[PDB]
RNA sequence: AUAUAUUUAAUUUUUAUAAUUAAUAAUAAUUAAUAUAAGUACGCAAGGAUUGAUUAUUGAAAAAAGAAAGAAGAAUAUAAUUUA
RNA sequence: UUGUUAAAACAAAUAAAAUAAAGUAUGAAUUAAUAUCAAAAUUUUAAUAAAAAUUAAAAAA
């Protein structure tokens, strides 16, 4: 962005009407020190200024009188108060879903797209933690898929019951600020997701136990070297330092697959909101049943996901109307797509 | 350049989770109900009483 | 200082037997796949649910 | 034991006790029996010109307690129903289209009689951001 | 230096195989199938293999400013019944041109109509054998 | 499965596959007797604690469950051979009367 | 055209829960051409502008606590599809 | 993929799938100066210096 040394932050730079502290009420003028003797010799003790004095009066009397001319200005004084939803600051935690199955899907224009359907069994705000009490150091633990008790093992059974949550079967945390908390049991339906929203999906890839070094890395495998060492570029003298060791990176044959894998910026494809299910137009490699998680992306193209010209989002988490009856609603009535979209 | 292994270099075998879980671990068993004789739970015996039924 | 800890030895005379108390009723990693596992062919005529 | 890590590995636990003794002090507060939040001087200097001549905003945002006990008590209100059922937009609309075309002029091609509230060439590829009063999209 | 390539965290290494009972997944291939159908990308279709194996279809891919119509043999039908999946093998032939298409169905700039479920093997038999004519002949004038 | 199916494909089949066409007629005439009242995983495997000595493997017990309702074979012993291997089976005392 | 040591690639088997600390500027020197920018300044004419957004590669980066001699399948991808 | 012939066949050769070649017992031989052997970088001394010095910190199987 913009370089803005923090020495540049005097009056003369300032937009608005630069602010003294001044104690506890606010001042147009650098606070005079109180004992006389502090008074540097060339310093100009001033008490009243003309000039502040004409254009703080002229700012605040336009400001009062015109404010559909300067409503713009009003973001000087009377900030948005925490709690609202706010675009640079205000993050949502996500949810957990079970990687469904796969199918294909088509668009106005024509385009084929060959979906997968993640399903979101039963999302629970199960847990809040912060650590010593910091600052952005807080997150809220998501539990889904509810199990019965004999399933889990006794440590964690233990912590299910000090929860009182119902018994979940994964429980995954998504960091947070502090005006997105939700409380304990609250179930998330998945609404929560728009259908036009970027999400950053996290799973688990499918396991090929130890791989040839060939299979690993594909063609790069093959031509594995690196050279740190100096070497002459003209004739004249003669220098040089000998590669002992291998250097740490080396592309060798091991574990293949079975790791965090992380897709960043995925579109929201189509939204079941009977079944819980969500489609995106991207082919995973997990396998069936891999406990994925899913959460908001932050920013693409320096440019924030949730503003006004794309869409307000569901915060701090989507609550359905009361007389709303998803038993009674069909399975067709519950379908929500994405705008079009081109990507070739 | 290979050489004779002094005496501490041969036991740091035994340190390793490897050497501990192959040869020196004892068994969970207990006496077949129907047989008298240690059993480890998951393997039974030929006997007609032990097929049926899973002591 | 150590001379002391030289001369004067500390001993286990006879430790109890290494006899491994009863595991069967705790958790175990191994058993605990059998829990939920479909066990129709091992059983002809006491199938138990 | 690399020198960053010893130096973290003995100094992280001195670091929390020094937060520890920080918070001492507001806790000195609630101990008399007058419990008071902590409170931060809001800046009402936040917005420059920097020395090209160009706008910046600073972002300054504040924690309440009671608002954060709140939001963890009460649940949240019911979302809006327009806003739940009408898609996100995927495209971003630039700030300026040019529309290259106008009923207004009798010659269209006659650039002197195009309006002057349509926008132009230079404003539709230069404004990717919001005017220098308006901060947020 | 070291790095680690295998996760044992339980939140990845879990799995719902056998909470994916609860799920009626066939139905929901049924409902997208049905919903295809009602948009109309699609038309419901129920045959056998050997039965619409060497019927005559024309596919109009609609396109500005004409949309281009070809007319072949279906060679393989890869459903049924229909389904999400679906899948169409027609071969046709312009002037001096063979192509072989895999159709697949709910395309909504792709309006393809068998003109007869009913089939003619024998019909079949001879396109299959154009067809293979033309792909040796192809092969052997490049190698 | 393809005794309970009974055709006469079904018994070409059998009978490629199988060495001894007298135990494929065998099998099509005392099988659908038996698991007529039965819908899957006919065959029973009990895994043996006792290993075998030359591959220390585990060794299992593969026998058909309903032995005693109706089959050729019917109050047998199984818990020990015979006194040599061409002898016929040990027979329980409670089922001596039944002929083969 | 000999089994070695240092160094590397992995693993030490469900750990409910990532990283305020080693990757000490940057995954491209916070890009970046491109239709539309422009049949337009500049040029007698011929010809010929600076330029940054949607078309692209631009998220730059390490998931280390619980009871362990079956196949981590009772195996023909259902956590028993009725079962004597 | 290449080459030969004729208006598809043969020969070469590798890189994808598939097949096999144990987790059981039996068990040598090359080699062997050695501290529970000196992870690395810098500088230097009579030829690789794994010889010395300075930074730095390198776990176990
Ligand atoms: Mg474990
Ligand atoms: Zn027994």
């Amino acid at each position: 962005p913009s370089l803005m040394r923090e020495k540049d932050r005097d009056m003369y730079h300032c937009y608005y009407p630069y602010l003294f502290d001044h104690g506890d009420k606010m001042s147009l003028y650098p606070k005079i020190p109180e004992n006389p003797r502090e008074w540097q010799p060339e310093q100009l003790q001033t008490t009243y200024d003309a000039i502040r004095e004409d254009k703080y009066d002229a700012f605040i009397r336009l400001r009062e009188k015109f404010p559909e001319l300067y409503q713009d200005t009003r973001a000087w004084d009377n900030p948005p108060p925490f709690g609202e939803f706010n675009m640079f600051y205000s993050v949502r935690f996500g949810m957990v879903g079970v990687k469904a199955f796969t199918c294909k899907d088509y668009d106005e224009l024509g385009n084929q797209f060959d979906c997968t359907a993640f399903w979101f069994p039963d999302n629970q705000v199960v847990k809040h933690s912060t650590r010593n009490g910091e600052v952005g150091t807080d997150k809220v633990y998501v539990g889904a898929m509810n199990v019965p008790v004999e399933f889990h093992k006794p440590h964690v059974a233990a912590f299910y019951k000090a929860a009182g949550v119902p018994v979940k079967h994964v429980c995954a945390g998504f960091p947070i600020t502090p005006d997105a908390y939700a409380p304990v049991g609250t179930k998330l339906d998945v609404r929560h997701f728009k259908p036009g929203q970027e999400v950053t999906i996290t799973f688990q890839n499918t396991d090929y136990g130890f791989r040839g070094v060939m299979f690993r890395h594909g063609f790069d495998g093959g031509y594995v070297w690196l050279g740190d060492s100096r070497w002459q570029r003209r004739p004249g003298a003669m220098g040089t330092e000998g590669q002992k060791r291998i250097y740490p990176g080396h592309r060798m044959a091991g574990q293949t697959g079975a790791a965090a894998e992380t897709y960043q910026g995925v579109p929201v494809w189509r939204i079941d909101y009977k079944n819980s299910l969500i489609y995106l137009p991207t082919l995973l490699d997990a396998d069936v049943g891999t406990y994925v998680r899913f959460s908001d992306t932050i920013n693409t193209k320096g440019l924030t996901l949730w503003n006004e010209h794309r869409g307000l989002p569901a915060f701090p988490t989507f609550i359905p109307p009361e007389d709303e009856d998803l038993s009674k609603l069909a399975t067709d009535e519950c379908q929500l797509k994405s705008p079009p979209l081109y990507m070739y | 350049p290979k050489r004779k292994k002094n005496p501490m270099q041969l036991r740091r075998k035994v340190y390793g989770l490897h050497f501990k879980e192959k040869y020196l671990k004892m068994e969970e068993w207990y006496y077949c109900p129907l047989c008298a004789e240690p059993k480890k739970p998951g393997e039974w015996c030929r006997r007609e009483d032990c097929r049926q039924i899973k002591p | 200082s150590k001379e002391l800890r030289l001369v004067t030895h500390n001993v286990r005379l006879r430790t109890p037997v290494r006899d491994r108390k009863c595991t069967l009723q705790y958790y175990n990693p191994i058993r605990a796949r059998f829990v939920y596992r479909r066990d129709k062919p091992l059983f002809d005529k006491y199938h138990v649910t | 034991d690399s020198f960053k890590e010893h130096y973290h590995r003995v100094h992280l636990p001195r670091r929390l006790a020094l937060q520890r003794y920080a918070r001492q002090q507001s806790l000195r507060n609630a101990a008399k029996g007058n419990v008071k939040a902590e409170e931060v001087p809001y800046k009402y200097n936040r917005w420059w010109v920097n020395e090209e001549h160009e706008f910046v905003h600073q972002y300054a945002f504040v924690e309440d307690p009671e608002v954060t006990k709140a939001k963890r008590e009460t649940l949240p209100p019911v979302t809006r129903e327009n806003i739940w059922k009408e898609p996100q937009q995927t495209f971003f609309l630039p700030f300026a289209p040019y529309v290259r075309v106008v009923d207004y002029p009798k010659d269209p091609d006659a650039k002197f009689l195009k309006p002057v509230n349509i926008p132009r060439w230079k404003d539709y590829m230069q404004r990717t951001k919001p005017v220098i009063p308006r901060t947020w999209y | 230096g070291y790095t680690r390539e295998r996760t044992n965290r339980h939140f990845f290494v879990a799995r719902a195989n056998a909470f994916f009972s609860r799920l009626p997944i066939a139905r929901v291939q049924r409902s997208l199938a049905m919903e295809a159908v009602r948009e109309g990308r699609m038309r419901p279709w129920k045959y056998t293999k050997e039965q619409i194996l060497g019927a005559p279809v024309t596919c109009n891919f609609e396109y500005n400013p004409r949309p281009v119509r070809l007319i072949g043999t279906v060679m393989d039908a890869h459903t049924e019944e229909t389904s999400i999946k679906g899948g169409l093998k027609v071969y046709a032939r312009n002037e001096e041109t063979n192509m072989m298409l895999w159709i697949p169905p709910g395309n909504p700039k792709l309006r393809h109509e068998v003109t007869s479920t009913k089939g003619s093997f024998q019909h079949y038999l001879d396109e299959r054998d154009k067809w293979d004519e033309a792909w040796i002949t192809g092969r052997a004038r490049m190698k | 499965e393809l005794a309970k199916a009974g055709d006469t494909d079904s018994r070409q089949q059998l009978a490629y596959f199988l060495h001894d066409p007298l135990m494929v007629d065998k099998a099509f005439d005392e099988y659908p007797r038996r698991f007529k009242d039965m819908n899957a995983k006919y065959a029973m495997m009990t895994r043996l604690k006792s290993r075998r000595r030359t591959d220390a493997v585990a060794m299992y017990f593969v026998e058909y469950k309903n032995r005693d309702m109706s089959d050729n074979h019917k109050g047998e012993d199984y818990s020990a051979g015979p006194e040599r291997f061409f002898l016929p089976p040990r027979i329980v005392e409670t089922e001596k009367g039944i002929q083969r």
